[PDB]
């Protein structure tokens, strides 16, 4: 608690006062280290003790006299003044590092002989390109993530883990223009040796992490497939175990996106990340961090739509964790479901108050898979249009996800997929109909509409014009 | 009075640049309110939470009730319409409506579509106009990117899109119609040694423009040329493999048999011993080796090229 701090409290007073008395280059490492061991010592308690002693570094101004010593021209205090910096970044210094710190962490960064220095800046990098938008910007623009790439070619270990954490950091706050320079500037290419190679299991964890977030991107999955680096995070996920790791909030913001990513690599190591969160944040007290995020319903979507087993173990024994029972996995034959399939799907999808609606109506797979806005208006008691869009939109990741096999004769399922990944969920109007892949070269616009239910002017359009060109 | 808590709010809100940040909050932080907190920019990846932060800090904080029993999420602000504001929200009056749609205007403006987007179409929208960007999320949602808008027409963007004003259809229509219009290298390493050195090799290669296939004959098949990993111990296996039990035996002997060039890549391994080694397999020592140096590592891959097809 604060007694501990009351005890460092004079400890912080006398090794800052003889970091700044020493002028010599010795002296002034002294210091340096006692200010370090004080730091590790705070580390390994705890995180509010440490938190306090970097809060006191800022207030002595210890920090911009560390600058100070960071321009200073010997190497040996540079380097461990700089172990010092990369130990006490926390948040509300990398504040005061985005205003003036910035502009000699860079200087730092283009030298980096120094074996010790270099892992040092690194993971000074590392630390900062977490803060904020513009700092990654200001550091990508220059010279500090080819000095990352560059680092990712030595086989330094703890500089190799630094470097991954760095681009994993930038990745997640960096945006849209900051990625794709990363992803132009082979990013994923030199995280491909970090990944792929077995001395360090969370070296390559924390590469998967870092090229799972650059695939959450659409633009960049082109690049990130090219580069063949998630090739290895499935069965990297398959392979290591959460527990031991779990053994050894706005991040989990940042996290969940991959579990609502779509790509099977970005699920997984989400899935994984948050399975070792939620261990290791159950074990403490409270447990409301992960339902104010969403992430209860985001696994629970994730182990009923699921197709892949590691996927279901990793969702299924986070959610075993937390107090909620697991999500039942859905039959994919949907158009040959019945009464209680659909109870089950739709408490799975969070519309449990409708259930005995669509119980008293007697909805079944047929009914499910071909509802309109009328009969959840009127018949099933869905007045709001907010909820009848929230149930539509379940509604195609349900159809998206089915098995037309019972129904569909010409394949056509798979020609919708072919044109479109969305265009998957007409599938069940355009049979129903009676069209198969030769009577498409038939169909108009307003039958489309009427009878299929294509909504989407765009999507009836292209689906005309292709039936028409290439079924010809 | 004047109104400046308000648009300080909104500075540092939809902040991108840290001075104002640091202005407007230590401005506010002299008033009595507090800092408002900064949003995410991927507003299609947002959750109820959010939206209720977002309702907060934009002044429409009697309405957060009504976001939050209806369940609004991003996909669900980013495609709110007037209907239902009017019935399902509660926002009766068109005065408020068209101030809440001020609001996501300025929200769509500043977002984050990368999730969404795929052929960066919110930098074309922006490029034509500023404000027309925020019709991006509506014209991804329509599964629209830049090679389709050729196709569009003035009702399937007013309808689907959301384009309500005629001008700004009429622009992007126009602006669309007219300016829319085997492995060369084979790696084989030793998996407890060669491994690293063998990514390596293959990221070098490939930022090299040289094809590389890492991690089964059909792959010897393939392979223009044979790269070797001498890793320490990297024959460890292949000495006195009669039964050719080690994959690299089998690789290598395929390599030979095909005659594609093999490419011994020495780093910290001494050449192994031809009688050691079975007979056929003696010839692959008479080949040019390569040594590799952590410190010139792009120097010793302008070896390989140079040595390379
Ligand atoms: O601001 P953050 O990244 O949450 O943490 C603050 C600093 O703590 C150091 N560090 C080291 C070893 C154990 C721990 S707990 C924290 C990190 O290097 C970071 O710079």
């Amino acid at each position: 608690v604060q007694d501990a701090l009351e005890r460092a409290l004079p400890e912080l007073q006398q090794a800052l006062s003889a970091l700044k008395q020493a002028g010599g280059a010795r002296a002034v490492g002294a210091g340096l280290a006692e200010v370090f061991q004080l730091v590790e010592e705070a580390w390994l308690l705890g995180r509010e003790v440490a938190q306090g002693l970097c809060d006191a570094i800022r207030l002595d101004g210890g920090l911009d006299l560390l600058l100070r010593l960071l321009q200073a021209p010997e190497l040996e205090t540079r380097v461990q003044a700089a172990r010092l910096l990369e130990q006490i970044l926390v948040a509300e210094n990398r504040d005061r590092v985005a205003r003036i710190g910035l502009g000699v962490i860079l200087n730092l960064a283009k030298e980096r002989e120094p074996v010790e220095l270099a892992r040092s800046v690194a993971g000074i990098l590392e630390h900062m390109f977490k803060h904020s938008e513009e700092t990654c910007q200001r550091l990508v623009a220059a010279g500090g993530l080819d000095a990352v790439l560059y680092w990712c070619r030595r086989t330094d270990p703890a500089l190799l883990r630094h470097c991954a954490l760095a681009l994993g950091n930038c990745a997640l706050h960096g945006g849209q223009a900051v990625q794709r320079r990363m992803v132009e500037k082979r990013a994923a290419e030199w995280l491909f040796p970090l990944a792929f190679s077995k001395e360090d299991e969370l070296l390559r964890l924390h590469a998967c992490l870092a090229v799972a977030v650059l695939a959450t991107n659409k633009e960049v999955e082109r690049e990130v497939e090219r580069s063949g680096t998630l090739a290895l995070v499935e069965p990297l996920v398959a392979s290591l175990d959460p527990g031991r790791f779990a053994r050894c909030p706005d991040d989990l913001q940042r996290l969940v996106p991959l579990l609502d990513s779509n790509r099977l690599e970005a699920q997984c190591i989400g899935a994984f990340y948050l399975c070792a969160e939620a261990a290791i944040k159950s074990l403490q007290g409270k447990t409301k961090v992960f339902s104010d995020i969403g992430a209860i319903q985001s696994l629970k979507r994730l182990v009923s739509y699921s197709t892949n087993g590691t996927k279901s173990a990793l969702a299924k024994r986070a959610l075993r964790l937390l107090g909620e029972e697991v999500p039942r996995p859905i039959l994919p034959s949907v158009p040959s479901w019945k009464e209680a399939e659909v109870q089950t799907w739709l408490q799975q999808i969070g519309f449990s108050k409708y259930c005995e609606s669509f119980r008293e109506q007697q909805v079944d797979g047929d009914l499910l898979l071909r509802l309109t806005e009328e009969e959840l208006q009127t018949d099933l008691g869905m007045k709001s249009g907010i909820t009848r869009k929230r149930f539509f939109r379940e509604l195609t990741e349900l159809k998206t996800f089915a098995n037309y096999s019972t129904c569909d004769r010409s394949n056509l399922a798979d020609w919708l997929g072919s044109l479109d990944p969305r265009f998957r969920q007409y599938t069940y109007g355009l049979v129903s109909c009676g069209l198969d892949r030769s009577l498409l070269h038939r169909v108009s616009e307003q039958q489309l509409l009427e009878d299929c239910g294509i909504h989407l002017g765009v999507h009836r359009a292209r689906i005309l014009t292709a039936a028409r060109e290439m079924l010809h | 009075d004047i109104g400046a808590i308000q648009s300080l709010k909104r500075l540092v809100s939809y902040s991108t640049n840290g001075t104002k940040s640091a202005l407007a909050k230590r401005a506010l932080r002299l008033l009595g309110e507090e800092v408002p907190r900064p949003i995410l920019p991927s507003v299609p990846s947002w959750k109820e939470a959010e939206v209720q932060t977002w309702l907060q800090q934009i002044g429409f904080s009697k309405y957060c009730e009504s976001f939050r029993e209806q369940q609004v999420d991003g996909d669900l602000l980013l495609r709110l319409t007037e209907e239902e504001l009017q019935t399902d929200l509660g926002m009766k009056s068109g005065i408020t409506r068209k101030r809440f749609f001020r609001e996501l205007t300025e929200l769509k403006t500043f977002a984050n579509y990368s999730t969404c987007d795929r052929s960066n179409l919110a930098d074309w929208l922006g490029s034509l106009d500023p404000r027309f960007r925020q019709y991006t999320y509506g014209l991804v949602s329509c599964g629209l990117d830049r090679s389709l808008l050729h196709r569009v027409s003035e009702q399937q963007l007013l309808e689907d899109c959301g384009i309500h004003l005629g001008v700004h259809r009429a622009r992007i229509l126009t602006a669309a119609r007219e300016m829319l219009h085997t492995p060369d290298v084979f790696i084989s390493y030793r998996r407890n040694s060669g491994s690293q050195l063998a990514s390596l090799l293959k990221v070098h290669l490939q930022l090299h423009g040289f094809s590389v296939f890492i991690d089964l004959i059909q792959s010897v098949m393939g392979a223009r040329n044979f790269v070797l990993v001498l890793s320490p111990g990297a024959l460890d296996k292949c000495m006195q493999d009669h039964d050719c039990k080690d994959w690299v035996h089998k690789e290598i002997v395929t390599a030979l048999s095909c005659g594609k060039n093999i490419v011994p890549i020495i780093d910290g391994f001494e050449w192994p011993e031809p009688q050691v080694l079975p007979e056929d397999m003696q010839a692959v020592l008479t080949f040019n080796g390569i040594k590799w140096s952590h410190e010139y590592q792009e120097a010793t891959i302008e070896k390989i090229i140079r040595f390379l097809q």
